[PDB]
RNA sequence: AACCGAACGCCGGGUUAAGGCGCCCGAUGCCGACGCUCAUCAGACCCCAGAAAAGGUGUUGGUUGAUAUAGACAGCAGGACGGUGGCCAUGGAAGUCGGAAUCCGCUAAGGAGUGUGUAACAACUCACCUGCCGAAUCAACUAGCCCUGAAAAUGGAUGGCG
RNA sequence: CAAGCGUUCAUAGCGACGUCGCUUUUUGAUCCUUCGAUGUCGGCUCUUCCUAUCAUUGUGAAGCAGAAUUCACCAAGCGUUGGAUUGUUCACCCACUAAUAGGGAACGUGAGCUGGGUUUAGACCGUCGUGAGACAGGUUAGUUUUACCCUACUGAUGAUGUG
RNA sequence: UGGGGCGAAGCUACCAUCUGUGGGAUUAUGACUGAACGCCUCUAAGUCAGAAUCCCGCCCAGGCGGAACGAUACGGCAGCGCCGCGGAGCCUCGGUUGGCCUCGGAUAGCCGGUCCCCCGCGGGGUCCGGUGCGGAGUGCCCUUCGUCCUGGGAAACGGGGCGCGGCCGGAGAGGCGGCCGCCCCCUCGCCCGUCACGCACGCCGUUCGUGGGGAACCUGGCGCUAAACCAUUCGUAGACGACC
């Protein structure tokens, strides 16, 4: 069964000014500007608040497969909106018996350098993508801090070092050491 | 039609592109397609790999420099499917192929001259638009093409200049209708004896 | 039925149309990636074979048996006299391949190089490159020599030197000279033609191109031994002692179905005279020729610090089977593929 | 060979069967209807030339039964008790290795218990019942279409091309 | 599907009573092809393919702490040996390793071999036969052709085309 | 090969020695965002990591596949390349105006104009104004198609002489444009008068791309001025052939 319609408004707050290409969403906040494509999922974007008040993704003749997708847009533009308004800033607690995970951030973000983990001497280098910085913290111990405007970006990134340390040929049920995303957020929260 | 045919294989679909294009060989027209990179295929895109793969391992064991040539270029691949759509063991056939003529970018003559575009092989009309896809250049590619690279950035170097024309042919037209203008009453009983039979409203 | 007790093949494929090469100087077929930043320089060269020799040197690998000990490595000695550079040649990339604008060789040119062209030349009149050179002096060496590298500056990528050895110094019978292009892996074209340019006519040594101790890939073809045998060629098993008709062969070709004897199954045919890229050789020493400032230097060749005699290479009555190496060798770790006096990219 | 049509002096025209009609290859180079599916092994025609039980909120239709503005469903909050080491079992089973059973109070609502787990508890959780939200929600069947089951030897066959 | 085992617990690992399939490396049926006879068993050598994965790479499992181990996925990339006995295929043992996985290609391969075993004619014992003689009942001796012809393949000259 | 020691040269042996080299797509799998499914979800649209896999790279062969540039037959008789422009004649055919150009999007594009802003006459930006079953529309545009007379109007410096020199720009397998002096010559598109052209007496391959493609021969100017194979030699190679 085809719906006739379905649609969805994200409501967009003062401080940012998105304004679309078309399709190609463009938002612009306090703290930058993000892009994203919307060249595959074929919908209709109307910013039809005046002042500027309102995205509307429209999806018009669509079954079933593709009015799942209306509600999925508007989430990476809300997802967008929180990311140049506030910005995310996941939070990841290293984790051990035994030998100190001993990390150490090396450009600016970019190089996240690990020795020891579980007396490995393979010392595992991971980037960042661009946009996300990352720091080692503070008012705690073995903590890292990745901040980014883009969701995508920063938990990728979160995922690639929580990926890098993963154990082999033991039971990861007992070896519950690595490096694994405690806290998902924002930097302001409002 | 009459004349030699170019074809401009961006945006087309495989076989449904050389199946037209082998009818009009078969009936002594010269067609020379273009651009065969740019040529697309329905399925996604590792399907049709995973397919051209299976070709690859379809190989005269006894021995292989016999068996069959999976040549790698895109101009090559379509040949391949429209010779495959001839009767080419006949002279006919033969005869045809040669009528044929395919390349990879865009060359000497044919950057230079206006072409054509079959829409009844044409991917967005023949497609629905919520289904996947290869790109005969990236098939190509991770088959054993040297020169992806290469014909892109000869066909951006193209482009820029292609450009330049398109924007000097701009500035005549805007010559053409400023001057339209500029004598609208020693042409404006012409101009008329045009509209009245159809021609220019 | 299956094979009752496996083994490896005999002796591999990817190698095998074994044949009689069609060339002889080794052609190079992969001229390594020019990194554009790095200066410029030429990428191979053309040496020849000598003979051999026990070297001595101490190991600096810690950790081994021998770390701190004396060992004896064998090498190769490759005489290697200077190239002259004739003529560059410009590649550009293409969706077909990489084809060839514009070869430009100097006024001059040599007579050795001259070798390099008509087969049976006493014979001949000696005309090559007698309107070529005209060129290099008047109104059209400016049109066809000028505007030329202008074009091969702007539409040209890769860009090679031809290059002929010079025969004449060596103790070869041989006087036709070894050509080659040798890639230019410079920065920049322009920057890698005025340099070529100036190189015309010009000497090159084995220092300009080579450092002591790099790790190089000798080219070269395989030394002749004819017809031979399964046994011999693709080193097969042989039969048993009582095998009616012949024991160096092998028994099964292959079975009463695929009904062609396959490609992969050994025969007979020719072994040597193959042409092979053989890779990753130390250089031990670039040597010197012995030249005169006052009477020789046949010292400044064989005499290492920590002997200090005054040798040459040559052994008591030459490398057997060529000669005296008069000039600059490169002397190299282990064998090389090839017979003596044998042109050795 | 043997299926289907059709029974063949030799020809022109017309017309058909069984078949077909992107192109090989004659015919759709219908501005053809209405549907269904996307196969990381698609499917694609009586023989005939390949698969099954069985799977499969892959998607599409039914069928039946449910639930609900006294405001459900889903989501986030609070309780989940007492009479009560209830009885059997004791080896511990006070709700809980197991079973007969086996019902009241406070009631709001809490099963003398779904489980975690605990030697047994606790502590936690779940039924039950609340708090917050606003309108559709849920379950079992049954079918359509695809996915899995599904593994073979010179290279590879909806006929090929696609 | 599922009754069980597995301390407990179906389903980590297993799994009865039932039941649905493949596969053609087992033997049968059958008798379609060949009796102007397609060389009839094993061994050697040599290729190549399959996966029905014994090792190794990357993985998901375990009743996985480690160590060690089995279940499974992609996966056929490179591996799978030396011997005593035996005509043997088949076996069993010693030994090494990483493994000592399983298979196909006219039960791969006699103008490739050998000919040990089958299976001629000479012989010997067992039994049966009155006998000639019989016996998947033993045992020793027993001629193993021909390539030059087209093809495949391996090399080698060459070929039309580019004046 | 009377026997046997020792034995250069040459072959030759885990029986001596040397050398074996790198990327990409992703499987299983593991993940991110995140839908269906006001939650959760590796996924329904999007992403990421990922191998003895696969493909490629080094490596080996090198096409009824191309490249660049050399020299081009002195002559004792030769024979040609251009270039131009000349005269006959075998043959092999197909054709019977051209179109001289963006990029791509497709739940979008096209064009104008910028007043304004930034960059290198252009490019990018922002604003407005038009077109968008598209009219600076491949349903498209252009150019003409029986000949010349001469004597009006509309149109007036257009065209030409293989007219002639110089400077461009164009290279992916260019083969083409383009743009500047000077000579001589001509006055053509559209209306109209006005006359004319073998009017072949209803008939077929009519019209051109045509100075086609190719193969044979009659004029001038300028250049040209061999190599290949055999024989010989050598071996770097071997059956002979092949090759250095
Ligand atoms: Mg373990
Ligand atoms: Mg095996
Ligand atoms: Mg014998
Ligand atoms: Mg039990
Ligand atoms: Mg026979
Ligand atoms: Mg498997
Ligand atoms: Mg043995
Ligand atoms: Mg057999
Ligand atoms: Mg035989
Ligand atoms: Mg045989
Ligand atoms: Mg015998
Ligand atoms: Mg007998
Ligand atoms: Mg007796
Ligand atoms: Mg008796
Ligand atoms: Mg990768
Ligand atoms: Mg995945
Ligand atoms: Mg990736």
């Amino acid at each position: 069964m085809k719906t006739i319609l379905s649609n969805q408004t994200v409501d967009i707050p003062e401080n940012v000014d998105i304004t679309l290409k078309g399709r190609t969403v463009i938002v612009k906040g306090p703290r930058g500007t993000l892009r994203r494509d919307f060249n595959h999922i074929n919908v209709e974007l109307s910013l039809l608040g005046k002042k500027k008040k309102r995205l509307r993704v429209d999806k018009w003749w669509g079954n079933r497969k593709e009015l799942a997708t209306v509600r999925t847009i508007c989430s990476h533009v809300q997802n967008m909106i929180k990311g140049v308004t506030l910005g995310f800033r996941y939070k990841m607690r290293s984790v051990y018996a035994h030998f100190p995970i001993n990390v150490v951030i090396q450009e600016n973000g970019s190089l996240v350098e690990i020795r020891n983990f579980l007396g490995e001497k393979y010392i595992r280098r991971v980037r960042m993508r661009p946009g996300v910085a990352c720091s080692v913290s503070q008012a705690q111990k073995d903590e890292l801090i990745l901040e980014g405007n883009d969701i995508e970006l920063v938990s990728n990134s979160a995922a690639l070092i929580q990926q890098a340390t993963t154990v082999k040929n033991k039971d990861i049920r007992k070896f519950l050491d690595g490096i694994y995303v405690s806290e998902k957020g924002t930097v302001q929260q409002a | 039609e009459g004349q030699v045919l170019v074809l401009d294989g961006r945006g087309h679909l495989l076989g449904r592109l050389a199946a037209i294009v082998a009818k009009q060989v078969l009936l002594g027209r010269k067609v020379v397609v273009v651009r065969c990179e740019g040529i697309n295929i329905s399925g996604n895109f590792y399907r049709n790999k995973l397919k051209y793969l299976a070709f690859l391992r379809k190989r005269m064991n006894t021995n292989p420099s016999r068996g069959p040539y999976h040549f790698r270029a895109p101009s090559r691949i379509f040949w391949r499917t429209v010779r495959g759509m001839l009767p080419h063991k006949t002279k006919r056939g033969q005869a045809a192929l040669d009528r044929l003529k395919v390349f990879d970018g865009i060359p000497p003559p044919y950057d230079k001259k206006k072409r054509m575009v079959v829409p009844a092989a044409l991917k967005v009309v023949r497609l629905k638009p919520t289904r996947k896809f290869a790109y005969l250049g990236r098939l190509a590619h991770e088959v054993g093409w040297k020169y992806q690279a290469v014909t892109a950035t000869l066909e951006e170097k193209r482009k820029e200049k292609a450009k330049i024309h398109y924007r000097k042919k701009k500035q005549l037209m805007r010559l053409r209708k400023q001057a339209e203008k500029n004598v609208e009453k020693k042409i404006d009983r012409f101009t008329e004896v045009l509209k009245t039979h159809g021609f220019l409203v | 039925s299956h094979r009752k007790f496996s083994a490896p093949r005999h002796g591999s494929l990817g190698f095998l149309p074994r044949k009689r090469s069609s060339r002889h100087r080794g052609k190079v077929k992969s001229f390594p990636k020019d990194d554009s930043s790095k200066p410029v320089h030429l990428t191979a060269f053309l040496g020849y074979k000598a003979g051999m020799t026990h070297i001595v040197r101490e190991v600096d690998r810690p950790g081994s048996k021998v770390n701190k000990k004396e060992v004896v490595e064998a090498v190769t000695i490759v005489e290697t006299p200077p190239m002259i550079v004739v003529g560059i040649v410009g590649y550009v990339e293409t969706p077909r391949g990489l084809r060839t604008f514009k070869t430009i060789f100097a006024e001059h040119i040599s007579d050795e190089c001259k070798r390099r062209f008509y087969k049976n030349w006493h014979k001949s009149k000696k005309k090559a490159f007698t309107k070529y050179c005209k060129k290099w002096q008047d109104a059209a060496g400016a049109a066809a020599l000028a505007a030329d590298f202008s074009s091969m500056k702007a539409y040209c990528q890769v860009i090679r030197v031809i290059a002929h050895t010079q025969m004449r110094l060596l103790p070869l019978r041989q006087k036709k000279a070894h050509l080659m292009e040798i890639q230019v892996n410079g920065g920049t074209v322009a920057e890698k033609l005025d340099w070529a340019r100036e190189r015309l006519e010009q000497q090159v040594p084995v220092n300009q191109v080579f450092g002591q101790d790099e790790m190089i890939d000798v080219i070269g073809v395989t030394k002749g031994k004819g017809y031979k045998g399964v046994t011999s060629r693709w080193h097969t098993k042989k039969l048993p002692r009582k095998t009616h008709r012949g024991l160096r062969k092998v028994a099964c070709i292959g079975a009463w179905h695929p009904a062609r004897v396959a490609f992969s199954v050994a025969r007979a045919g020719q072994k040597g005279y193959h042409h092979r890229t053989e890779i990753n050789k130390k250089i031990y020493k670039i040597g010197q020729g012995y030249l005169i400032k006052d009477g020789k230097l046949i010292k400044n060749n064989a005499s290492t610090d920590y002997d200090l005699s005054d040798k040459s290479i040559n052994p008591l009555g030459g490398f057997v089977h060529y000669g005296e190496v008069t000039n600059d060798f490169v002397m190299l770790k282990g064998c090389v593929v090839g017979t003596k006096k044998r042109v050795l990219t």
